[PDB]
DNA sequence: ATCGGATGTATATATCTGACACGTGCCTGGAGACTAGGGAGTAATCCCCTTGGCGGTTAAAACGCGGGGGACAGCGCGTACGTGCGTTTAAGCGGTGCTAGAGCTGTCTACGACCAATTGAGCGGCCTCGGCACCGGGATTCTCGA
DNA sequence: TCGAGAATCCCGGTGCCGAGGCCGCTCAATTGGTCGTAGACAGCTCTAGCACCGCTTAAACGCACGTACGCGCTGTCCCCCGCGTTTTAACCGCCAAGGGGATTACTCCCTAGTCTCCAGGCACGTGTCAGATATATACATCCGAT
């Protein structure tokens, strides 16, 4: 069969071996009438060889057809610029704005077929569905594919309404959290063949009856590359935990927090979390009014102050930072520490606007960059942005998700960095944090030490 | 020149708008907070279901429901049209729980 | 024998049997007459037929084939004799009669 | 500093003025002084409050933890005004 | 566990009365509600008109006068003339 | 002369302080016994439940008079009408 | 064995009445139509009280209305009375 | 031995044994507890005790020495928490409290 | 036939109050009707709490919750300290 | 604005009187002691429902502005009502007779509780389709400036 | 006055979701005997409700007058309504956690039932004192001439 020897003639660009035997792998999928799980470790083109596997689709089996393209918000723009710059012919537009507008656009286009990719976010795929479910797609790819994890979502019920001839599903973390969400993902590509909950979980039940029986299973419907035997050239990350104390208001407060000490307190990990990220995020805390930034605010804090420190030593030797966060409050405070140290940030959040998220990513990317540090939030901007200037990622703090945090800082370890990454993990002594930092590193091993090793 | 209605009409039309539907007419997160909040002074720290505030705004938005036309009668009673502090004092006060 | 429901002696659609049952579990009195609990279900009955039946007349005034709260509401409230016994009664999800008061109307 | 942004400056103030109009509406009410929100504020909160008591009295004697919809319906049929749909 | 109710009940009166309309769900619950809440009061009225009498037993004719009490105007007649002719024909039965 | 209002004070405060029955005691019975013929004929009164009746209707009337003096003061008046009754009952649901 | 409606016994409620009335509930002015209205008012007040008081009484399968009767219809209109028993 | 009332071992003087009668004589439920007698007889204890309290000051300001139906009424209208709960009740030979609205006083 | 009434008790009480007021016949038999009617009350406040929390016996407990319920402000608390006195007081004798 | 004079109300005093507080005898209901059994408290389990914060979408809320119509004060004018007088009638009191009815007592006896075996009716779970909710587009109606 | 014009109503079309129908448990309602007691029936008694009559006198009724109040009209002003713009907070879906509620099994202890006293509460006289009644007096207040 077409074994597609050599870089695509009609693919501006040479890429890289790997990705010419993803693509040939994609091909094959195709003819033999099955779909898979593109899931290459996070920072190798998997968009690039979804787009040469479009291309080959529309320039040698002659099928432009309709595409669509589910991603996160803030891949949109990176998916466009992508399909513009390695196949510059192909007619593709984003489905996004004002309702007013995707009205126009749906009228415009959709509906007169003039175009060949629809690229849409999770959201507009709920909403603008009684449109789009009148299409008969060819394919129907979904970036960070880990959102339908969970087959009771509305977005997969949603999406196990349309008419497709053939899916794909891209992903840098297939396993999340147990074996029933890799069921979930796979019950989408291939309904007829899995069809089965209990005989899945069974057939596994979570030494070499089950785990060779697992790399035998999804061989066929799977590939992973891990940028250590394939890249190796990247330099490796090297992480560190940062362990921090407690400031004589965090021990107040967490101390009135243990001991049930008006306020409605029915979540007591949550409340501990908030105090060992900032007191400042417990209404009343701060000093005032009259409220100012002065600088109470990075000694009562003591991740706050190892950050300090931290940010002003990188700044000498001339790194520039990457800061992901939990909470979006948090991230107001640290707005304010860097408008008092008088750093340039370049804040993105869920409620940060498109443009203005493709404004900030392209301004911190820009040459010469006089952007300092980014604020980001792990869910909102932690999936497929490309944030390869920096080359120093904070997490300010952990996540119950370690996928969510590898995510994050794989924003900065992908092709193009030659550099030296430097994560540092900011954990709190003798709080909570070290028993979600237990869970998580549990919730690794699970799947670490045993399916995706072997890939 | 615009289009302009008397300064009555529009009211005439939600009236009748709104007697001819059956939701309701309080936003529910508002709601769940004011009574979280006012639970919170006779017990800390209370679980609540969904359907127990759903009760609670149904019962509040009937009872004020009626309280607004024994308002409305009063202060038609007083040869006016517009309801007064006065005449919600009044029905509160013939109604026998003030 | 053959069993046969106390329902179908007394020619009901309500349960009888289940009605006696509350009567004695309910610390209403110490003894249950044998006539009691076929009364009591077929006044249950007859009200419910009463109230069904209006409301489905005002389900068919508005074009509908099935009774809602709304429904219920109207029926309710349109006849004395049910406002009266259902007076101190909220129905949720069932709205207010419409009716506005003359001296509000334009001249 | 975008850390002080606001606060609603309490959750009575959160039965906002166009809610109190619709409901006004529906008791077919034409004009509405301007001092009737504060007025229906606090009716809202008093009734409220005596509904609120009686519920939680219900619920710490069956020594649960959560507030659920029978209690609500007992506690308005102990105040005289019975609920019809939620049990 | 299992809760019962009087839906099915409420469904074939409904069938008798109007035989080719349906209901909502919120809708039999209400009728639920009204179903209990009337069984209550005649319930109660009949054991307190036993205990003035210093009777012990509930009778039909107890429940009788209950619902002379509780029903209006000519609710209270149809409904004596329902509960009446039902007892007479289990009687004869 | 006492000028309009004063004796009407005067009364008021008499008969605020005061409790006794304020209807005279045969025409109110003889009203008892003919409502009461148009539900059982050939029926007797203890004179206990006259009383008693007579003791509830006083009751009753003196607290509608309270509602309708309070809704013609809301009227900007002093003189109690018709209209008020209906509208104090029409509050309190007895319409 | 006889009895009879003598003088339209709603007038018993004579106008000197209803006037002490008034002013222990406080009022100053009386229109002159308050009268009728008021006989209106206290004769369905006393109908809806006899009837249930009648109902009692021939429940209990006796001829004579009895003042725990009276009390038993009031406690069911809403309206409790101390002093008669009960 | 020797017969102690429950009464008199509780430190009451409402009676126990005849509010445990009561209560088990009257279908409130199928079992009475041996302490629900005793809570029972001295809430009614310090009711009554507040009552009378109250009623025996307002007599003593009349310069009498007998409670009658008038300083009953007194007490429970000029106290708010006993006029909450005896709102609905009306008291033979009680009459009214005085109270002449502001309007109606001469100017 | 003996009639049972409150009387001597609600003497006993007015003379640790006032040791030295009388009451009339008609202040008794109110005081008297005063005393069943808030037991009634406060009864079945309990029965129905008992039968709602699927109780089959009427206790200390549901006695306190139903004078909670009915009495207002501070009649409650002051009845609920009383009532919990006597209860102490009982149990330790 | 201020005295003079009627006028109605509260106060003190002496007098019955009938209603209350006291003392006596009985019986019935409460207390003590014992037994038996079943209701509820206790501990363990599990799984489900609540909580909290975020991400994106978007419709309602908040603010400002222009104007008209409704509330409120003032004035004048009948008219309806309050005050007082004289007259009569009917209510309240009392005393009497009577007889209908309500309550107590004793005796069955039919009816309701209890119990064990059994089966069928009701519930919970699982499926489809028809009724109802948007949705655009035309018709009709009503309002506001002429 | 009649011609714009904005809102509401049909009305046909589409989809979607919630109502209706079907299939296995399982538990509760039915049947058949067995007791025992709650109530129905007959008889008797006494009491209290009714009917009548006579007297008295206080309250109700009818009339007249004059005043003050309810009502209608006018004018003003201010405040609330209708409308447009922007953004912000609600809404819904997502994603974790874990606390709390509902079930089950076990046992013990607390309550009911029984029998036997016995003392406390009720009914019944009985004196006697708090209070209602009548009379005289002083005072606060209202209403009309200076
Ligand atoms: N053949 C190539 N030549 C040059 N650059 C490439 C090539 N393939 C990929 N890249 C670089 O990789 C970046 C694109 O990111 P990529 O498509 O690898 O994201 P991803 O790793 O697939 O997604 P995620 O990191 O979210 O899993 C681009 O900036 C591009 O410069
Ligand atoms: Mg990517």
């Amino acid at each position: 069969e077409f074994q597609f020897r050599e870089s695509p003639a009609y693919v501006n660009g040479q890429l890289r071996p790997y990705q010419i035997q993803g693509v040939n792998w994609l091909v094959s999928l195709h003819k033999n009438k099955i779909a898979g799980i593109l899931a290459d470790e996070m920072g190798l083109g998997k968009t690039l060889q979804t787009i040469s596997f479009l291309g080959y689709l529309r320039y040698i089996e002659k099928i432009p057809g309709p595409f669509l393209v589910i991603a996160p918000k803030s891949t949109l723009n990176n998916w466009l610029r992508e399909i513009n710059r390695w196949t510059p012919d192909v007619n593709a537009f984003i489905l996004q704005g004002d309702k007013e507008e995707r009205a126009e656009l749906i009228q415009k286009k959709l509906l007169g077929c003039d175009f060949d990719v629809v690229i849409a976010s999770y959201e507009i795929i709920i909403r603008e569905k009684s449109p789009l479910k009148k299409i008969n797609w060819e394919y129907i790819i979904i970036d960070e594919a880990h959102r339908i994890k969970n087959e009771e979502s509305m977005l997969s019920q949603v999406l196990r309404e349309f008419t497709s001839r053939n899916r794909l599903l891209i992903t840098g973390t297939p396993l999340q959290n147990n074996l029933h969400e890799l069921w979930a993902l796979l019950n989408f590509l291939l309904p007829d063949i899995f069809s089965d909950a209990q005989d899945f979980d069974d057939w596994f039940s979570s030494q070499d009856k089950i785990v060779k029986q697992l790399h035998t299973v999804l061989q066929p419907f799977l590939l992973r590359r891990i940028k250590s035997d394939v890249e190796t050239s990247l330099l490796p990350k090297k992480e560190l935990n940062l362990y921090v104390g407690m400031s004589s208001m965090q021990k107040k407060w967490y101390k009135k927090i243990l001991e049930k000490d008006k306020t409605r307190l029915l979540n007591i990990m949550m409340q501990l979390r908030k105090c060992c990220n900032h007191p400042y995020l417990f209404d009343g805390a701060e000093p005032g009014p009259p409220y100012t930034t002065d600088e109470h605010l990075v000694y009562n804090a003591a991740k706050l102050q190892v950050l300090d420190k931290l940010l002003k030593k990188l700044k000498e030797e001339g790194s520039r930072v990457l800061i992901f966060s939990q909470m979006s409050r948090l991230l107001d405070i640290l707005e304010d520490y860097c408008y008092f140290r008088n750093y340039e940030y370049c804040r993105i959040d869920g409620s940060t606007a498109h443009e203005d998220r493709i404004q900030a990513i392209d301004d911190y990317n820009a040459p010469d960059s006089k952007k300092f540090v980014f604020l980001l939030t792990t869910r909102a901007g932690g999936l497929g942005i490309n944030l390869t200037s920096a080359d120093v990622v904070v997490l300010y703090d952990s996540d119950w998700n370690p996928q969510a945090d590898l995510q994050a800082m794989d924003r900065a370890h992908r092709i193009g960095q030659k550099k030296q990454v430097k994560v540092f993990r900011l954990v709190t002594d003798n709080s909570v944090e070290e028993k979600i930092l237990e869970r998580a590193t549990q919730k690794l091993r699970l799947d670490q030490l045993v399916i995706q090793q072997n890939r | 020149k615009p289009h302009r209605y008397r300064p009555g009409t529009v009211a005439l039309r939600e009236i009748r708008r709104y007697q001819k539907s059956t939701e309701l007419l309080i936003r529910k997160l508002p709601f769940q907070r004011l009574v979280r909040e006012i639970a919170q002074d006779f017990k800390t720290d209370l679980r609540f279901q969904s359907s127990a505030v759903m009760a609670l705004q149904e019962a509040s938005e009937a009872y004020l429901v009626a309280l607004f036309e024994d308002t409305n009668l009063c202060a038609i009673h007083a040869k006016r049209v517009t309801i007064m502090p006065k005449d919600i004092q009044l029905a509160r006060r013939i109604r026998g729980e003030r | 024998a053959k069993a046969k429901t106390r329902s179908s002696r007394a020619g009901l659609q309500f349960p009888v049997g289940r009605v006696h049952r509350l009567l004695r579990k309910g610390n209403y009195a110490e003894r249950v007459g044998a006539g009691a609990p076929v009364y009591l279900a077929a006044v249950l009955e007859y009200l419910t037929a009463e109230i069904l039946e209006l409301a489905g007349n005002a389900a068919r005034d508005n074009k509908k084939t099935r009774i809602i709260p709304r429904h219920l509401q109207l029926a309710v409230r349109n006849d004395e004799e049910l406002n009266k016994l259902l007076g101190r009664v909220t129905i949720a999800q069932g709205g207010v009669l419409p009716n506005i008061q003359s001296v509000l109307l334009p001249k | 500093a975008k850390r002080h942004r606001k606060v609603l400056r309490d959750n009575i103030q959160g039965i906002t003025k166009p809610a109190i109009r619709r409901l006004a509406r529906r008791g077919g009410v034409k004009r509405i002084s301007g001092l009737i929100y504060e007025e229906t504020r606090g009716v809202l909160k008093v009734f409220l409050e005596n509904v609120i008591r009686d519920a939680v009295t219900y619920t710490e004697h069956a020594k649960r933890k959560t507030v659920t919809a029978m209690d609500v319906v007992y506690a308005l049929k102990r105040q005289g005004r019975t609920l019809y749909g939620f049990g | 566990t299992r809760k019962e109710s009087y839906a099915i009940y409420v469904y074939k009166v409904l069938k008798q009365v109007h035989p080719d309309t349906g209901i909502s769900s919120k809708a039999m619950s209400i009728m639920n509600s009204f179903v209990n809440d009337v069984f209550e009061r005649i319930a109660g009225e009949a054991s307190r008109l036993a205990h003035y009498n210093k009777r012990s037993t509930i009778t039909s004719r107890e429940i009788q006068t209950a619902v002379r009490l509780l029903l209006p105007g000519e609710l209270a007649k149809h409904a004596v003339s329902e509960g009446t002719k039902a007892v007479t024909k289990y009687t004869s039965a």
